[PDB]
RNA sequence: CUGGUCCACCCGUGACGCUGAGGCGCGAAAGCGUGGGGAGCAAACCGGAUUAGAUACCCGGGUAGUCCACGCCCUAAACGAUGCGCGCUAGGUCUCUGGGUCUCCUGGGGGCCGAAGCUAACGCGUUAAGCGCGCCGCCUGGGGAGUACGGCCGCAAGGC
RNA sequence: AGCGCCGGCCAACUCCGUGCCAGCAGCCGCGGUAAUACGGAGGGCGCGAGCGUUACCCGGAUUCACUGGGCGUAAAGGGCGUGUAGGCGGCCUGGGGCGUCCCAUGUGAAAGACCACGGCUCAACCGUGGGGGAGCGUGGGAUACGCUCAGGCUAGACGG
């Protein structure tokens, strides 16, 4: 069974565009959309779009990579370099406002869960909230 | 111009009948002090040589690095091999806070101020292509957002 | 220069045994071999063709490329119809990369053919008669199409990549535009401007490789008559 | 006691002249003037390629050897200075140069430094019109360093004092050569100061 | 007589799940106890050779043992020297075993070679040594030492 | 005006003496005749009323790794199961607010530490003022995630 489905999110979005990727699947849940209004928002992803593989819910998840690039290689840049699990089932993460990370100079994010719902550390800080530190993403 | 500074030289050895042949090993760094820097191995059968070589491979192995007012953009940690590298942005006053390899390259990057650390195995050669590779790395907001405009 | 239903020659080639990446460019599965999506052919025509007269236009040098023995001949032919040079025997390791050495061979050839033609020819043992003579031989078996290279390329124009994959990888390493007449065993990505279909088979790249230094010739300004190649598809 | 020995020999160990004599180290006689190789019997050999620790130690040595401070001292100051806020650098450059016995110096009242500190361990010194004998007396901005009142008679305040007449000083300082007295405007910048010593080395030199 | 397991249908229940300190059971060979059995083989041992000398290797004999029943012992290069579960990430080729419309498609196993990637290197590579989450076990320079002491277990050897 | 250094780490070299001796040595290592390493001398480097030595604590040591490590061949996967406690737990809705988060508020002795001004000619030392999170107590608030109680669901599991 899954244990860490929003874990099994960030690696299948990991995993994939590595591949790079058209889209890729990944079972629904309302939180995980959470996730994704962001990471589409923040511009990490083309995009997402709910769908009804084999009869069941998943959301299909279009990566977006950089261009193609000179020299021997010519596999373009990720868009989404790094995308790493926080918080996890035993050993869950939480912090106060006055504790929220600043990814990458402001050039990353870190996604919290916060009793206003899901924001990225800038959306937290405005609304002066913390929660669970979900994940990091740059 | 190009400045360089010597990383290490040394003097490996094969075997063959009759005793010992050997040969040295050299890393120089070229940089404009101005955001680009060039690592360069060259090996030869003497010291010179050696040294020329590495330089002149330098040249043809140069980096663009997006000083931000003698520091970085960002921070970053690179491992190469076994040997891992740290890299810290730094206020103006802070100084090149490194060991003496990644210096050399900072220093001729045209870095001024930055907070670093040499983890895993320190051997030399792997700290300097560490450093490389994170400075290589090295992103801008400019360039985050030519990325994820799109 | 154009054409469009070209299916009386390329599409469908290699067994089953492909490149996964090559899949874009594949139309379907038959009888064991793989047959290709001739629009996307087209596609990548206009797109390649469209970066020849570019080159071609400005003065750019292309080097041509083919040792598979299916198309030895149609290239070093249509690459003379062009300053273009081309490599049809051995590719010779380092003619990019280490170009600058690779050369010393070239001066070294003409300059040899300067001495069989001089009052020295019959001069000093016939010893040396023979053994410059092979040389001069040698010489002239592999760097006779590289002799038209005073300075890298400007492009590549290679007819299987995956066999003639050691020029790419120097291409590719030089940042030199790398133009190939690729198809299903070879990996896309490692060729900037495709032409996807049949690597193999004389009637497919005579065509192709004709109509190609058709549009040389033409862009560049020269005007000619149809390609004095096309008893090789014999 | 600070040093207390033979100085135109340290500016040859640092293969830069020293001002540690006034007026002999500008006459044909700065012993850096034809000869200057470092000390020592082994003073004319090639020297061997320096060690990183090397450069970054004889620079600190300059810039210590210059205002003739202890270590113990000079250290404490350094340390006070990465405290403070601003660039450690210049910062420890503004409190060098705001020793009494040097801004004595930098006023000419005296030719050297060493000669400007004995000039303060005889009260022959005054800020804002009290006595002073602490060379190490940190002059703020605003102070006036004049001469002893009763020592502006004295044969050496007045050659000095005379050979002041007519010559521009320190933009960070002004000279009255009237009533000998001076007065510390502002903390110099490094622009100010034209000292041979890379600060950057000094910083790494205790950074290690 | 009996355990596991794979496939097809998508019929029933509705997380009923994963892992698992202790515990319990299983656990090659040798070995131990009682009683059987004993052809071949063979520690020990008795001889013959070889050799500088052979307490050996080669040769001729040969007891325990090897085999059975019941009980005990509980170790190993007990090895893929890789803990169990789940999801994700090109393909090619051989093979065992199902179902299908049977060139082939689709499952469950066994092998090679290899994308990406990982690795000190050798190599690994949808049987992972990749990318991730869960839980257990274990490591922390070599020698002393798997020894001493204590406890527990065992008839003992000895084991932990 | 002393004391310690000058093979490398580690700033600083040359002569004589001595010939695996006498001795040095923090680690790596020096000495069996031409020793920059022993003893002396001349030089030199580093500090300076101090300089060395020994002992002890933290550091470097991501060398017990929470931040921040590992276990195929380098210590290092338990011989294999079964399963107790425990740790962990698909998709949807609702109640409660334990964890979590947010305001407010009470605590938080002085001293010390930090900052700013001050007093002894400076400083060490000292005084005055300023800031003070955290940790708990209290009151109110939020409900995404985790927890818990209700109901529901078939994609995990288990049945036919
Ligand atoms: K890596
Ligand atoms: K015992
Ligand atoms: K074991
Ligand atoms: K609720
Ligand atoms: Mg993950
Ligand atoms: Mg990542
Ligand atoms: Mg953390
Ligand atoms: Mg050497
Ligand atoms: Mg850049
Ligand atoms: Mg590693
Ligand atoms: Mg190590
Ligand atoms: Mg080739
Ligand atoms: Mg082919
Ligand atoms: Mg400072
Ligand atoms: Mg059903
Ligand atoms: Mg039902
Ligand atoms: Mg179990
Ligand atoms: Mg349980
Ligand atoms: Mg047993
Ligand atoms: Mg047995
Ligand atoms: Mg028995
Ligand atoms: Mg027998
Ligand atoms: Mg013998
Ligand atoms: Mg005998
Ligand atoms: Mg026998
Ligand atoms: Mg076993
Ligand atoms: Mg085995
Ligand atoms: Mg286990
Ligand atoms: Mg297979
Ligand atoms: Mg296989
Ligand atoms: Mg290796
Ligand atoms: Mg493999
Ligand atoms: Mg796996
Ligand atoms: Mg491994
Ligand atoms: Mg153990
Ligand atoms: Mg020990
Ligand atoms: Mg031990
Ligand atoms: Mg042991
Ligand atoms: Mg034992
Ligand atoms: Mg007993
Ligand atoms: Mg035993
Ligand atoms: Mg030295
Ligand atoms: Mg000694
Ligand atoms: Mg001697
Ligand atoms: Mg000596
Ligand atoms: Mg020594
Ligand atoms: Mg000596
Ligand atoms: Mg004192
Ligand atoms: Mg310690
Ligand atoms: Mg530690
Ligand atoms: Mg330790
Ligand atoms: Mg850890
Ligand atoms: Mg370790
Ligand atoms: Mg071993
Ligand atoms: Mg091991
Ligand atoms: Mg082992
Ligand atoms: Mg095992
Ligand atoms: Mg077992
Ligand atoms: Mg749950
Ligand atoms: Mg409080
Ligand atoms: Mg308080
Ligand atoms: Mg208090
Ligand atoms: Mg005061
Ligand atoms: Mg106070
Ligand atoms: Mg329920
Ligand atoms: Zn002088």
């Amino acid at each position: 069974m899954l244990t860490d489905p929003i874990a099994d999110m960030l690696t299948r979005i990991r995993n994939a565009t590595r591949v790079y990727k058209e889209s890729t699947d990944v079972p629904a849940s309302r939180f995980k959309e959470e996730i994704l209004r962001i990471l589409a928002r923040e511009g990490f992803i083309k995009g997402y779009e709910r769908v009804d593989v084999d009869g069941k819910p998943y959301l299909r998840v279009y990566l977006k990579y950089g261009p193609r690039r000179q020299g021997p290689d010519p596999r373009p840049e990720q868009v989404i370099h790094h995308i790493r699990r926080i918080s996890k089932p035993g050993r869950r993460v939480y912090v106060g406002v006055k504790e929220i990370p600043r990814v990458r100079r402001g050039l990353g994010i870190a996604i919290l869960s916060t009793s206003k719902g899901v924001l990225t550390d800038r959306e937290a800080r405005k609304l002066g909230v913390g929660g669970e530190l979900i994940c990091e993403v740059w | 111009d190009f400045e360089e500074k010597m990383i290490l030289i040394r003097r490996t050895a094969r075997m063959q009948a009759g005793g010992r042949r050997f040969r040295f090993g050299a890393l120089v760094v070229v940089g404009d002090r101005q955001g680009r820097v060039g690592l360069g191995f060259g090996k030869a059968p003497e010291v010179p040589l050696a040294v020329q070589k590495a330089g002149y491979y330098a040249r043809r192995n140069m980096v663009e690095v997006p000083l931000q007012n003698g520091t970085i953009p960002h921070e970053i940690e690179v491992e190469f091999g076994a040997s891992k590298i740290v890299l810290k942005p730094a206020a103006p006053g802070t100084g090149v806070i490194a060991g003496a390899v990644p210096r050399a390259i900072l220093e001729l990057a045209g870095v001024t101020d930055i907070l670093t650390k040499e983890l895993g195995s320190r051997n030399p050669i792997n700290i300097a292509y560490a450093t490389m590779e994170a400075l290589r790395q090295l992103r801008t907001k400019a360039d985050v957002e030519r990325l994820r405009k799109g | 220069v154009k054409e469009l239903l070209e299916a009386g020659v390329h599409f469908g080639h290699e067994r089953k045994r492909w490149n996964p990446k090559f899949a874009r460019y594949i139309y379907a599965e038959r009888n064991g071999i793989h047959i290709i999506d001739l629009q996307k052919t087209m596609e990548e025509l206009e797109r390649t063709f469209r970066f020849i007269e570019d080159l071609a236009m400005r003065g750019g040098t292309i080097l041509f490329v083919g040792t598979k023995k299916q198309a030895q001949d149609i290239v070093r032919m249509e690459a003379e119809r062009a300053g273009m040079p081309y490599v049809n025997q051995r590719w010779l390791g380092g003619m990019l990369t280490n170009f600058k050495t690779i050369s010393q061979r070239v001066h070294r050839l003409e300059e040899l053919e300067a001495l069989f033609a001089s009052p020295e020819i019959e001069e000093r043992p016939k010893k040396e008669q023979v053994r410059l003579k092979h040389e001069l031989e040698r010489l002239q078996k592999y760097l006779s199409g590289f002799r038209l290279l005073k300075r890298l390329p400007d492009a590549i124009f290679v007819v299987d990549p995956t066999k003639e994959a050691i020029a790419v990888r120097e291409a590719r390493k030089l940042f030199i535009p790398v133009i190939a007449l690729a198809d299903t065993d070879s990996d896309p990505d490692l060729v900037d401007y495709i032409i996807p279909g049949n690597d193999d088979a004389i009637r497919s790249i005579q065509l192709i490789l004709s109509r190609a230094v058709d549009l040389i010739i033409q862009a560049r300004g020269g005007v000619v008559e149809p390609s004095p190649s096309y008893a090789l598809v014999q | 006691g600070r040093y207390i020995g033979p100085v135109c020999r340290l500016c040859r160990r640092e293969g830069v002249k020293l001002y540690l004599k006034g007026e002999r180290c500008y006459s044909p006689k700065c012993a850096m003037e034809r000869r200057p190789y470092p000390p020592g019997q082994h003073g004319q050999k090639r020297a061997r390629r320096p060690s990183d620790y090397a450069v970054r130690l004889r620079e600190k040595q300059k810039l210590r050897r210059i205002y003739g401070i202890s270590e113990r001292q000079f250290r404490n100051l350094f340390e006070e200075a990465s405290k403070k806020k601003g660039v450690t650098g210049s910062v420890f450059l503004g409190l060098l140069e705001s020793r009494l016995d040097n801004v004595v110096y930098r006023l000419g009242f005296a030719v050297s430094r060493r000669q400007a500190r004995q000039l303060v361990r005889h009260g022959h010194i005054t800020v804002n019109g009290r006595r002073v004998d602490l060379p190490s007396y940190r002059v703020r901005p605003g102070d006036e360093i004049a001469v002893a009142e009763k020592s502006r008679n004295l044969e050496l305040i007045r050659q000095n004092l005379e050979a002041m007449k007519g010559r521009k000083v320190g933009p960070w300082l002004s000279l009255d050569v009237e009533g000998m007295k001076g007065k510390f405007l502002r903390l110099p910048d490094r622009e100010d100061l034209a000292l041979p010593v890379n600060e950057q080395l000094v910083i790494e030199f205790y950074s290690r």
